[PDB]
């Protein structure tokens, strides 16, 4: 689950779920009299022609889509969560962010740095205040109370 | 009783709940949710607690059937937006350069507190100092 | 019921050559019936399935290997 | 400034150990809240999709039952309230025999509602009130929601159909076969006098062959041998004897008193003549079967195998007492040869082994008898119990068929009937009661509510469809089980029916026990003491 | 089973896999490779003869009626009966309490 | 020890029962008052029966002094938290 | 402390330690018993250690089963204990005045004032009192309207409505069949029993005897329609010889006729009553009912049983003189010389059976001068709460005959005595006078604590009921209902002048020796 989270972000739960049930179906076949090696060249095959029919049948290009694609995919990964309910706002806030932080490389990749966003968290008002700031948030404060606190330019 | 010796008098829900040391996570949730409420407006603190409470019994209410809870939620968030609105619909404003509406709105701020006996008094020293520490430098304004 | 009612339109999918919209067809938790999640604008990023699928496989078969176990004590 | 001391007063006088408990919040509050967890408990065995509980007591006797009356039973309850909806429940099942899960459900809802209504602003004399008053209107309406009556009860088909909808609840999948075992059973008991005894009906566990291979036989079946060589008499003529098969003894005190040879010498055969003669003269009468109730001596058994004679030996009196209005005979106390009316008859006794247990069955060709055994088959004793128990509710639904004949339609028709009925009445009625008797009303809906979530469906639109058919004129239509969505359906052709008595008493016993609850309002209770039970349980 | 609306026909289905267990138990005790003697079993029972269960002799599936190993209907009709009581009243149960014990010495 | 622990977050102030280690009867009898330090697994302070040197209703800031007299303790308030891969940025490159 | 000094575990409480002790074991006990006072007060809920369940409203009750160890709350409760056992009510009064009593003293102890001054002006007020309560008193002829008013007063405060409803019916009832004219009342020919199968309104009475056992024999009659009763003492049962008796014989035919011929006493008493039972009645119709104190073995069970004869052993003691008194026969403790007249008539005998347990029932008696009370009831506390109910309720009808007058309820009395001792303390020389109006004060508590119960406030509804007292001179009580001012008399609220008087004797008594008190000790290790 922990490399599912560092490699990918999302499905961390369905990783555990699903190699849980391989496991123990694998286990049924072997008290089957089923030899591990058969069930493990197996799985290996299906595996692959898992992601082979993944790539070529179900994928769907989001070229033809727009941003409509975006939203909904942070709408779906905001579900189960406690701001599920409010993703028409916060999936559009997401997106904003993403879309803020774009930049290129060589080879003409666009590189989306995420962790790059400051999370800044502080109790208060509703979800629906959450600020999207077009800049950087600092956890800090001026040094002293003589300097002013808002320079213009 | 403070552990520590002292003894504390007060109707504050804040200074109530910040005095008790309790197990379940619950408790702990919503005597965070006291400390926000005070932090973040400074009144209103007995009155979330009791709104809270009431919100989550009339929800286990629907738990008790085969409700999910997911739904409710969305009932509970539809409602608090038209909440919102129905109190932006009913309010009225205030003329801030009128100091007896001022020191009316601080009156009945604290009719509920020990200090209500020198009312007058009280309305007149929160109102000045809040009136004179009131700042502006470099096109911000602050209170502080 | 639910996944029966969804395993028999994936299989009318991939069968009859002219269904290939069935393919999307998935779950509405809210009602608790099929929908077409494409159409519902249920997404998810294909690396996730991929990763998933992998990892899991991988670990599965891992684990698959273990038929004896020597505890030390400490 | 660290500690707060105990106020002077009585909290002070209190002694180590005890609790006192005073006002709304720590003691009204707290009783219901313990009245709604045991409701709760027990809610899950309701109904005829209700699930079976493994309940464990002290002693590791396992019980898998969804008896509400048994489960109660066999649950070791602490708290005081929960205690008296536990004796309101076993006083509806010593009255009728059925309905103690209604008991235990309409309780609950009742204290929950009174809760609600005591928050809200009411006080608790004004919610008693309300209460007495609906549950009076509910008595009142109740023999207006009468359907049909049993109007038969000498037939086999009506009767295994009454007692179907009882012994449906428990053991859904096979309630046909038990109610006509249960129906025949009945049947050959209840004679043309009016008065019907449940204790006449007798069931016998026998391990093996699964339930389905129950019977009922026309006699009694004791688990025991024949202690003689006979072992089988096709024109019993038994001759029952409570005192031992022996030479009775003085009572004060024996002693052989010996002076000369010639005594000792013709003492033994003297006794010998004399236990002969008395056996002789026994089997002189044609009693080919003698049964005793004490033990039995070497002689009297060598001289009753002389004579052709069956022994069957029963150490509980009970035994014998249903034995000899089984058959017919007297008890005698001595024993002298039976005169010929003292002499039982019986059409065939013999010694048979069914699964691996050795029984002696008494049996009656006719389809009459004073007493008639249920003998049970099966494949684990828990299973015997749970189908003995099965058994006891339809006789005792039997029995209140005879006492009363009405009847009322069941899976809820008649609990929401009520409810629309009482809350029609409820708002017709000024004052501050009107609270109450609405929310005694709603505290019908937990009956059907309970089926709905047994049956697997949403209570919600089982309860809406409920009310707009009712609305509509229909108070016998009630919840399908035999559906996977929510659905409903005329019971009264359906057969699904209750007894009327059972609903009557099972409202004024929940009622009582609710307002009986809600009356308290202080608890002082003393510092629990670890004794061995009071002398007075044994 | 495979003439029902669905629900009944998956645990119908799963009672017939079930009673499976018998060949595959003596082929499991007796060495054999129990995977390939089922399935000639199924094979065969499907195509005709109703008495062909495991040879343990000859490591194969064989006629076992004659072969004569035979033993009553009763035995069967018990186990069935009893196996499926017990597995039924296991299932209804829901709820397991288990109160404090007395006496514990 | 909590008002301590509450303005000193480094330290990691814990307490133990004379009953749950087993001590000799003169400890449970005559040596209740029991500071022990661990400062990298070794003792820098055996502070026991500093009832006579603290008194019986000492509070906060007399403890601290005194454990000071020794050196015995080491030399903001954000809004909740800051803290939330390490690629950080770049540009066009 | 001496003691102390000569006895080291001896705690000792001195001076005025003693008095606050003494007030504050008082006032706990007045603060808990406050709550039961009036038809409005609140059920107290009893828990023993086995778990048992006692749900009631007494004082005594409650002061039994409250987890108490001090040594005033014992005090109280001895005094309590024996209001209860003589009168048989007024036990939450009677701790509500003596704590009213320690409080108005303390009053005016706290202020220097010695507490013999207090307790001499209680015994002034308290023989002020009793001329009052003598003057104050109706007389009146004890029709059966009036019983049932008393009886009503009683068991409203016990129990609930309709409940106390049927008790009245039933109490009144049986007192009036139990007493014979210019003679005390027997209260133990009431026999109470109770079983539990019914409904708690279902209880009533009936004119003849319950008892718990019935036939032993399952061939004796379930129901006889007219029967002969026959109270007897006498053993039925083989008994043996005192003097170690013993049987020698040499053969079987020797054994058997000692066996045979070891049964004869008994059978021969068995054919007396038999003998006397075919004398009697001839016909199938009468029937012949034998009620035993002592045993009866199973040969004369069916001896009897052949004869047809109801028989019933190991009856209770006073059963006998029950059942003298009712059926109206002679009960015998011996068969020497038995004659018909010495046989009682029932109308009607049934036997009755529930669950494990059987019961006998004895009705149709001519002229029942002992009844029984059948409480009925679907749970055990239920019977005890009604089973006290009755009790009280009996004891309030007995005094009510025994003395002819009644006072009125509702706290009217104490008022008026309130009102006439204030108007004596004048009269009283010194400063006894705050003794008097202590008493006055503490009289003054059941007005008081009957309008808390009710809901109202203390001070407004006693100054209204002072005032229409003073303004109209009438007895006027507390309204439960609405709080004015009522006229006990005019509707029925009673109280039995026995119980007043005995409240204010017992509590003169008993506040005047706590207050006296100025040591207590423990030293008798
Ligand atoms: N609106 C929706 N309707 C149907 N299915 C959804 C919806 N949103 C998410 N899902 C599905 O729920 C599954 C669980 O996702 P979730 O558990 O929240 O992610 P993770 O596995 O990272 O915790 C996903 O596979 C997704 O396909
Ligand atoms: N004179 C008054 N009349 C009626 N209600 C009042 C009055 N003064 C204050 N309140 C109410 O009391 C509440 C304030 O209670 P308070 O003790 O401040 O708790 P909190 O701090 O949680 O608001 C407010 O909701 C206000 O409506
Ligand atoms: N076939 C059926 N369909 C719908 N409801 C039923 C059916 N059979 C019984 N019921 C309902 O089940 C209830 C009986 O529940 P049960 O488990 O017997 O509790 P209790 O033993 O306390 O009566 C009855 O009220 C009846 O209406
Ligand atoms: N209907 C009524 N209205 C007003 N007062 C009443 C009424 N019934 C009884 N009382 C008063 O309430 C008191 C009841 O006290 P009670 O609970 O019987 O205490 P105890 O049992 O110690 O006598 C009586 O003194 C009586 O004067
Ligand atoms: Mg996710
Ligand atoms: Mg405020
Ligand atoms: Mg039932
Ligand atoms: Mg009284």
């Amino acid at each position: 689950a922990d490399l599912q989270d560092k490699e990918v972000g999302d499905g961390t739960t369905s990783v555990v779920i699903i190699a849980a049930e391989l496991l123990k179906n694998a286990d049924e076949l072997v008290k089957q009299k089923i030899h591990p090696t058969s069930v493990i060249s197996g799985y290996r095959l299906a595996c692959k022609e898992a992601v082979r029919y993944i790539n070529e049948n179900l994928i769907v290009n989001t070229d033809e889509l727009g941003r409509d694609c975006l939203i909904n995919a942070a709408k779906t990964s905001m579900s189960s969560k406690i701001i599920g309910i409010n993703g028409d706002f916060f999936a559009n806030m997401v997106v904003d962010a993403v879309l803020a932080i774009k930049y290129t490389d060589i080879r003409g990749q666009p590189r989306y740095p995420v962790n790059s966003v400051n999370i800044l968290k502080a109790h208060g008002r509703s979800q629906m205040e959450s600020m999207l700031i077009s800049g950087y948030a600092l956890n800090c404060v001026v040094g002293s109370q003589g300097m002013p606190k808002r320079i213009v330019n | 009783l403070d552990p520590m010796g002292g003894i504390v008098m007060t109707n504050d829900g804040n200074a109530i709940l910040r005095e008790i040391q309790v197990q379940h996570p619950a408790a702990k949730s919503m005597i965070e949710i006291s400390r926000t409420q005070d932090e973040e407006v400074g009144d209103g603190t007995t009155s979330v607690i009791i709104l809270a409470g009431e919100m989550l019994s009339v929800a286990e209410h629907f738990l008790e059937q085969q409700m999910h809870p997911t739904v409710v939620i969305s009932a509970y968030r539809k409602a608090l937006d038209d909440m919102i609105s129905t109190l932006k619909k009913i309010s009225i404003p205030v003329d801030i350069s009128d100091s007896d509406m001022m020191l009316n709105i601080i009156n009945s701020s604290i009719t509920t507190k020990a200090i209500s006996r020198w009312s007058s008094l009280a309305c007149n020293i929160a109102l000045d100092a809040v009136k004179m520490v009131q700042f502006e430098e470099n096109g911000r304004k602050e209170i502080d | 019921d639910l996944v029966a009612k969804l395993r028999a339109f994936h299989n009318e999918a991939q069968v009859n050559p002219e269904r290939k919209n069935l393919k999307w067809i998935g779950l509405d938790l809210s009602n608790g019936k099929p929908r077409d999640n494409k159409q519902a604008g249920v997404f998810e990023p294909t690396i996730v399935k991929v990763k998933s699928l992998k990892f899991a496989t991988e670990a599965a078969i891992t684990i698959l290997r273990i038929d004896d176990l020597i505890k030390l004590h400490p | 400034a660290l500690h707060v001391p105990k106020a002077p007063g009585f909290a002070q006088m209190l002694k180590e150990g005890a609790k006192h408990f005073s006002g709304l919040e720590e003691a009204v509050y707290r009783n219901i809240q313990a009245c709604k967890e045991l409701a709760q408990t027990t809610r899950t065995a309701y109904g005829p999709n209700g699930m079976n509980k493994m309940v464990i007591n002290h002693l590791e006797k396992l019980f898998v039952t969804n008896d509400a009356a048994t489960i109660l039973r066999e649950l070791e309850v602490q708290h005081p309230a929960a205690k008296m909806i536990v004796m309101a429940s076993h006083m509806q099942e010593q009255e009728v025999g059925d309905g103690t899960n209604f008991v235990l459900v309409f309780a609950g809802a009742l204290l929950e509602l009174a809760e609600e209504l005591l928050r809200i602003g009411l006080s608790v004399s004004e919610v008693i009130e309300g209460y007495e008053i609906a549950c009076r209107k509910a008595h009142e309406i109740l023999p207006n929601l009468v359907c049909c009556s049993a109007k038969n009860l000498r037939d086999i088909d009506e009767v295994s159909s009454l007692l179907r909808t009882s012994i449906m609840s428990k053991q859904y999948g096979n309630e046909v076969f038990l109610a006509k075992l249960i129906a025949q059973a009945c049947v050959s008991i209840f004679p043309d006098s009016g008065h019907f005894n449940v204790d006449n009906i007798r069931v016998c566990k026998i391990l093996g062959s699964g339930i389905s291979s129950s019977s009922v036989l026309h006699g009694m079946v004791f688990k025991k041998e024949t202690e003689g060589d006979v072992t089988s008499v096709k024109d019993a003529k038994i001759a029952v004897y409570s005192c031992p098969f022996d030479g009775m003894i003085t009572e004060t005190k024996g002693t052989v008193l010996i002076k000369t040879a010639e005594e000792l010498m013709n003492f033994s055969k003297g006794e010998e003549n004399l236990m002969d003669a008395q056996v002789k003269a026994i089997a002189d009468t044609g009693a080919n079967v003698v049964v005793t109730g004490g033990k039995v001596a070497d002689m009297a058994l060598h001289y009753a195998n002389k004579y052709n004679i069956m022994l069957v030996r029963l150490n509980s009196k009970w035994d014998l007492r249903r034995l000899c209005k089984t058959v017919g005979a007297t008890a005698l106390p001595r024993l002298t040869p039976p005169v010929l009316e003292e002499m039982g008859h019986c059409d065939s006794v013999y010694l048979s082994e069914v699964g691996d247990t050795q029984v002696v069955v008494f049996k009656h060709e006719k389809e009459d008898g004073a007493i008639s055994t249920i003998v049970l088959r099966g494949s684990t004793d828990n299973l015997m119990d749970d189908i003995e128990r099965a058994v006891d509710d339809g006789v005792n639904t039997f029995k209140v068929l005879t006492r009363d004949k009405r009847l009322v339609p069941g899976g809820g028709a008649t609990e929401i009937e009520l409810a629309k009925q009482i809350t029609s009445y409820g708002e017709t009625c000024p004052g501050l009661e009107q609270y109450a008797i609405k929310k005694f009303a709603e505290a019908f809906e937990a009956i059907p509510r309970a089926l709905a979530e047994n049956s697997g469906v949403k209570a919600n639109e089982v309860i809406s469809k409920l009310y707009a058919v009712h609305q509509e004129g229909n108070k016998n239509v009630g919840l399908d089980i035999e559906a996977e969505v929510p659905a409903v359906k005329d019971m009264l052709e359906a057969g699904i029916l209750d007894t009327y008595l059972g609903k009557y008493w099972a409202i004024k016993l929940a009622t009582n026990a609710a307002v009986t609850v809600l009356r308290v309002d202080q608890i002082i209770m003393a510092k629990p003491a670890g004794g061995p039970k009071p002398p007075s349980g044994k | 089973s495979r003439t029902i609306p669905g629900k009944q026909q998956l645990l119908i289905g799963a009672y017939a896999k079930a009673l499976e267990i018998i060949p595959r138990q003596l082929c499991d005790n007796a060495g054999f490779d129990a995977t390939n003697i089922l399935n000639k079993l199924r094979a065969r029972h499907a195509q005709g003869g109703t008495w062909y269960g495991v040879d343990i002799n000859n490591e194969d599936i064989a006629d076992n009626f004659e072969a004569f190993v035979w033993e009553p209907a009763m035995v069967r009709i018990n186990a069935l009966t009893a196996a499926s009581e017990a597995a039924c009243l296991i299932v209804s149960v829901d709820e397991t309490i288990k109160n404090p014990r007395s006496t514990v010495d | 020890m909590i008002c301590l622990a509450a303005e000193y977050p480094a330290v990691k102030f814990c307490k133990v029962k004379s009953s749950v280690i087993g001590a000799s009867s003169q400890f449970t009898r005559n040596a209740l008052p029991a500071l022990l330090i661990y400062k990298g697994g070794e003792l820098i302070g055996n502070f026991v029966r500093v009832t006579d040197q603290l008194g019986d209703d000492f509070f906060a800031v007399d403890l601290e002094a005194f454990l000071q007299e020794f050196g015995l303790l080491p030399e903001v308030l954000t809004s909740v938290r800051n803290s939330a891969s390490e690629d950080s940025d770049l540009e066009i490159d | 402390a001496a003691v102390k000094t000569l006895n080291p575990k001896a705690e000792v409480a001195r001076a005025q330690a003693a008095l606050a002790v003494n007030i504050s074991a008082a006032r706990g006990l007045q603060d808990v018993l406050r709550t039961n006072l009036g038809p409005k007060g609140t059920m107290k809920m009893l828990v023993s250690g086995a778990g048992d369940i006692k749900l009631t409203k007494d004082g005594n009750v409650l002061l039994h089963e409250m987890q108490i160890q001090h040594p005033t709350a014992s005090l109280i409760a001895k005094v309590a204990t024996a209001q209860d056992d003589i009168t048989g009510d007024g036990t939450t009064s009677n701790v509500l005045i003596i704590g009213e009593l320690l409080k108005q003293a303390d009053l005016y102890i706290s202020e220097g004032l010695h507490p013999r001054i207090i307790t001499e002006g209680f015994e002034a007020a308290k023989e002020k009192a009793l001329q009052f309560l003598e003057e104050v008193k109706v007389s009146r002829e004890m029709d059966r309207e009036t019983l049932i008013d008393v009886a009503r007063t009683s068991l409203r405060t016990k129990v609930h409505a309709e409940l106390a409803d049927v008790l009245t019916e039933a109490v009144v009832d049986s007192i009036l069949a139990i007493k014979k004219q210019d003679e005390p009342i027997d209260l133990f020919m009431i026999e109470i029993m109770e079983m539990k199968h019914k409904s708690e309104t279902d209880t009533s009475l009936i004119r003849g005897l319950v008892l718990d056992h019935g036939a032993r024999h399952p061939d004796m009659k379930k129901r006889v329609e007219d029967a002969y009763i026959l109270t007897c003492n006498v053993s039925l049962e083989y008994e043996k010889t005192e003097v170690n008796s013993g049987f020698f014989y040499k053969s079987a035919e020797e054994r058997e006729k000692l066996v045979k011929a070891e049964r004869k006493f008994i059978e021969d008493r068995v054919k007396k009553i038999i003998e006397l039972k075919r004398k009697v009645c001839g016909d199938s119709d009468k029937g012949f009912v034998v009620i035993n104190q002592k045993g009866i073995d199973p040969f004369s069970l069916d001896a009897l049983s052949k004869e047809g004869i109801v028989a019933l052993r190991r009856a209770k003691r006073r059963n006998m003189e029950r059942l003298t008194l009712a059926c109206g026969g002679v009960a015998l403790n011996s068969f020497d010389d038995l004659s018909p007249d010495c046989l009682g008539h029932a109308g009607l005998v049934y036997e009755y059976t529930l669950g494990e347990e059987k019961f006998t029932f004895i009705e149709k008696c001519n002229n029942p001068r002992s009844v029984t009370l059948l409480i009925k009831g679907p749970n055990k506390h239920t019977l005890t709460q009604i089973k006290d109910a009755v009790r009280d309720g009996l004891r309030a009808v007995k005094n009510a005959i025994d003395d002819g007058c009644v006072v009125p309820g509702a706290g009217a009395v104490e008022v008026a005595m309130a009102e006439a001792l204030i108007k004596h303390k004048p009269s009283v020389k010194g400063r006894a006078q705050l003794g008097v109006q202590a008493f006055a004060d503490a009289l003054l508590i059941i007005p008081k604590v009957l309008a808390q119960n009710s809901g109202f406030d203390l001070q407004e509804t006693l100054v209204k009921i002072q005032a229409e007292h003073s303004e109209s001179g009438q007895l006027v009580g507390v309204d439960l209902n609405t709080g004015e001012p009522m006229v006990a008399a005019e509707v029925g609220v009673w109280d039995n002048y026995c119980v007043k008087k005995q409240l204010l004797h017992s509590c003169t008594v008993i506040a005047t020796n706590i207050l006296l008190v100025d040591e207590i000790m423990r030293a008798g290790m």
